[PDB]
């Protein structure tokens, strides 16, 4: 605090590093914005603007961590430590990402971020993480189509739950979501099947039966093996009457 | 500035020509001559709409070939002559309809509203074909791609013209059906996709209808978390193969918290609300620290915290409200808990007793269902409420347990229809029906008290349990512990011990009534019925026809003293302000026609007791004045009659208490609507000396 309101560069840089080490990041970011254009070029500006990065991150101020880091990695190209400033900006805009109720627009951002760190410097000790964050953000992406599809089979639109899932089924091929997607799309067929006019019974019918067959194909020990076979137990007494 | 000089006005006739344009008018008595002066694009505008004006009535060659202006350099005017050649009149005639599978000939025909011979107006077959002006109007494009047929391409096209008729020809194009495949919403920051893609009337698997997009627009902004300016959709993916088109709702948050101030002035005071809600609450996140900035956003529960207020009582409460219940059927739950403090005040002379007041401790729950299919338009409403009721020193109308409680158990139904089209500020047909009924659990039936010999048993009989052996009237002390009896002699008062013959002593009317109405048992009944109708093009006449009913199951019990109707004065007061009804009659001041007890030989006679039966019936003439968006002044007319009665015993329904006003209402986007009105009301106020009538009132409303 005394570097505060003293004008002494080196000094503000030494107390600076003397917080940082001691781990009191929130004065040192305080310190650096003071320094933040008025130490820019000057020599030392390798360890600046590398530890207003860091505490930033430890701090969790996770956007101003991407800002800083983007920066750092922008600038000195040349740094011994770049793949580390690239690896921590891309985590850092990645923890920001919202749950998956709500617009997804960073996450998308953090995918990009992430997969131009795995395209450039595609080997490091920091690749593995990157991978596994990149899926789970995949994952909450898919999540939402997820939800989103069967927020019709609970408000009990079934048609629309019924070409909402045929449309997520296919647009995200490889998904450990596919089995709940089949089953609460048979379970759409099923209830516009069973609650419909006479006129328009058996083709329902017969579009339960065949979501029934994709669900125990896919999966022939399904986790809903019992309420699917009374199920289709149900359509086919109900079929069988309609049989001319 | 006299600037006429029509040369050639053959059948346009001079008056209506000069009407017909706006802005550039000549030398006349008006305020400062309209201004008449020199504007050049008003001038060729005004010209413009000369030309259009002689299109309508018919005249497509029309032309204009001289225009001039001389300025008088003597006198200081512009004189402008116009020179009009007319041409010849012409006829509408043969419009058929090529390429057309999905609609009929006679069909589009009636649709388009053009006959044989009907003149030449070329505006008008263009607004037929496509309505530019408005997106909601009945044209032939609109019913074309209201059902499901975006690829539509109409173009209107002259094939022949002879004999001053023309021969019009519509070539329509059809295209493949449109069906929604994908539809989704980008930019909710912080209110979850499971709110807003419930209320959405576009979904996958329908077809195409403009119609559908237009009201879930203003059903996304009526919402009440997205600002209605912001919403725009955008059809990506349109394929004009396979027939689909892939739907993306662009959404912009605009806030929750909202400040509220109901209530209204009118020579009472103020009995206004002051209400801080927030419209986004999440009350499964409320342990959750980081998703706690401003109180937990989220789904759209509804949670606030109100301060009712008056010269007479405060009301503050906490109200809790989810539009959808288990996730699966719109049934709102809503859930208030409040308390009030209030005092002895006489409405028809304004008196605060602040020595003599009650408080009230309210728990309720309710839900709400809008029940499908016997007819739309019906809600269903029920709700299951607590109230506690403690007294101090409440020695005022038909209350005599001043110092004690009531208790109130109490399950309301109710069935409310709302037709009320189109303008939801300015209705022209519709009607609202609603029917209430409140009731408390049959009490008398089961427990084994016989409520009409309660005071002839010992136990309530005035048993003195004052320890003094002071004095007595007679002369003889007053044995500790001894049944009494007031036995007045002379002038003055006082009591008499009797010893053991409770059964001649007085009846502790306290005890009694406590014993009464300790556990309050009643059915209160409530009818409103408004007719909207139509008159002229501008009148509005409303119906406003009111019932009301309150009574005990047991008859030796007798009608609860509390829950009961009051008439008079603006109808700004609720039941969660007090335990009062507030009918309306404009020409009074507040709740001022209630029943007083009408006995002077009583030690009180102007305290207002209640009404137990009432009827109301209003008529009002509307005129929209100022009809418009972002302001909708109005004004109204009154004729309303109002009778109420404590006790259905001896009720004539022919007094009728009248009123008759006029005033305006005002309603702007974000103030609310507010009001001023005035009322003479013919009949005297209850218990007042000389008749005459009370004078007019103001009636300051707002709501712021």
């Amino acid at each position: 605090q005394k570097a505060l309101k003293n004008e002494d560069v080196a000094a503000k840089f030494e107390v600076a590093t003397k917080m940082y080490d001691a781990g009191k990041y929130n004065k040192a970011i305080r310190l650096f914005e003071q320094l933040a254009p008025t130490y820019r070029g000057k020599p030392q500006a390798e360890k600046l603007f590398y530890m207003f990065s860091q505490s930033y991150y430890k701090t969790k101020q996770y956007y101003l961590a991407g800002y800083q880091f983007e920066s750092f990695v922008s600038g000195y190209p040349r740094s011994e430590k770049v793949q580390e400033a690239a690896f921590l900006g891309a985590y850092s805009y990645s923890k920001l990402a919202p749950v998956y109720s709500l617009d997804q627009a960073d996450t998308v951002k953090a995918l990009d971020k992430l997969q131009a760190f795995i395209d450039n410097y595609p080997n490091s000790e920091y690749l593995a993480q990157a991978n596994e964050s990149v899926k789970i953000l995949n994952g909450k992406l898919e999540k939402k189509a997820y939800e989103n599809a069967k927020g019709y089979n609970t408000i009990s639109d079934y048609k629309s739950a019924l070409v909402a899932f045929d449309n997520f089924i296919a647009d995200f091929p490889g998904t450990p979501l596919k089995e709940d997607a089949l089953f609460y799309k048979y379970d759409s067929a099923y209830q516009l099947a069973i609650n419909s006019v006479p006129s328009k019974m058996e083709e329902r019918l017969h579009v339960a039966q065949t979501a029934y067959a994709n669900l125990m194909k896919y999966k022939s020990d399904t986790k809903y093996k019992e309420k699917a076979d009374q199920m289709n137990a149900r359509v086919e007494t109900d079929l069988q009457k309609f049989t001319k | 500035i006299s600037s006429i000089d029509f040369t050639g006005n053959k059948q346009l006739s001079d008056s209506k020509l000069r009407a017909a344009m706006k802005d550039t008018k000549q030398k006349n008595v008006l305020r400062v001559f309209k201004a008449s002066k020199f504007i050049p694009e008003k001038y060729k505008t005004d010209l413009e709409k000369v030309i259009a004006s002689y299109k309508e009535k018919g005249y497509r060659d029309a032309r204009i070939i001289y225009d001039s202006v001389i300025y008088n350099k003597k006198k200081n005017m512009l004189a402008i002559k116009i020179d009009v050649e007319e041409g010849n009149k012409y006829y509408f005639g043969n419009i058929k309809f090529l390429g057309n599978t999905v609609y009929s000939d006679q069909q589009l025909n009636r649709y388009l509203g053009i006959k044989k011979g009907e003149t030449y107006n070329g505006v008008l077959l263009e607004k037929r074909i496509a309505d530019n002006t408005k997106p909601d109007g009945e044209d032939i494009t609109n019913l074309y791609q209201n059902n499901g047929y975006l690829f539509s391409k109409i173009n209107a096209v002259e094939v022949k013209t002879v004999n001053d008729t023309i021969d019009f020809e519509i070539r329509i194009t059809e295209g493949p059906i449109a069906y929604f495949n994908k539809i989704y919403v980008t930019g909710n920051d912080k209110t979850n996709d499971h709110v807003i893609y419930r209320e959405l009337r576009t979904k996958p698997g329908n077809k195409y209808s403009k119609e559908e997009l237009v009201r879930t627009i203003r059903e996304i902004g009526q919402l009440g978390f997205f600002d209605p300016e912001s919403i725009k959709p955008e059809f990506r993916n349109v394929d004009p193969a396979a027939g689909t088109v892939d739907i993306e709702y662009q959404l912009v948050e605009k806030g929750s918290s909202q400040v509220e101030l109901q209530g209204g002035y009118g020579g009472g005071g103020f009995i206004g609300t002051l209400g801080l809600s927030f419209n986004n609450f999440s009350a499964r996140k409320l342990f959750d620290k980081d998703a706690y900035k401003p109180l937990p956003m989220g789904d759209g529960q509804k949670v606030a915290l109100r301060l009712q207020g008056s010269t007479y009582f405060q009301t503050y409460s906490l109200s809790f409200s989810e539009p959808w219940f288990g996730g699966k059927k719109p049934v709102q739950f809503s859930s208030s808990i409040s308390y009030s403090k209030q005092f002895n005040y006489n409405y028809s002379s304004r008196d605060v007793n602040r020595n003599q007041s009650f408080n009230i401790f309210t728990v309720q729950v309710g839900l709400a269902k809008r029940l499908t299919v016997p007819d739309d338009y019906f809600v269903l409403s029920q709700s299951v409420s607590y109230q506690h009721y403690d007294l101090n020193n409440y020695y005022t109308g038909l209350f005599t347990f001043g110092n004690g409680a009531s208790r109130n158990l109490a399950y309301t139904i109710g069935l409310s229809r709302s037709n009320k089209g189109v303008n939801p500020i300015f209705p022209t047909y519709g009607s609202e029906f609603s029917i209430s009924a409140k009731v408390t659990p049959p009490y008398s039936l089961f427990n084994n008290i016989n409520y009409g010999d309660l005071q002839n048993q010992k136990e309530y009989k005035t048993q003195y349990t004052g320890t003094t052996t002071t004095t007595g009237i007679d002369g003889q002390a007053i044995n500790p512990g001894d049944y009494t009896k007031t036995e007045t002699v002379n002038g003055q008062s006082g009591t008499v011990s009797v010893g053991s013959d409770y059964k001649s002593a007085d009846t502790d009317v306290g005890k009694v009534d406590q014993k009464k109405y300790n556990w309050l048992e009643y059915y209160k009944v409530k009818f409103k019925a408004d007719w909207y109708t139509k008159i002229y093009g501008k009148l509005v006449l409303r119906t406003l026809t009111e019932f009301g009913f309150l009574g005990a199951y047991d008859q030796s019990r007798g009608v609860v003293p509390f829950e009961r109707f009051y008439l008079g004065g603006d109808g700004m007061a609720n039941y969660s302000m007090d335990g009062r009804e507030t009918i309306q009659l404009r020409g009074y001041p507040n709740n001022s026609l209630t029943p007083i007890i009408e006995d002077r030989n009583s030690s009180r006679y102007g305290q207002q007791i209640g009404a137990t039966i009432y009827n109301k019936f209003s008529m009002e003439l509307r005129y929209p004045i100022t009809l418009k968006s972002s302001a909708s002044i109005y004004a109204l007319t009154f004729l309303e009659a109002g009778s109420s009665y404590p006790t259905f015993k001896d009720y004539n329904p022919f007094d009728l208490n009248r009123s008759a006003g006029a005033g305006l209402r005002v309603f702007m986007p974000a103030f609310g609507l507010l009001g001023i009105d005035f009322g003479y009301g013919f009949d005297a106020l209850p218990g007042s000396t000389t008749n005459k009538a009370n004078g007019w009132e103001t009636h300051f409303i707002i709501g712021f």
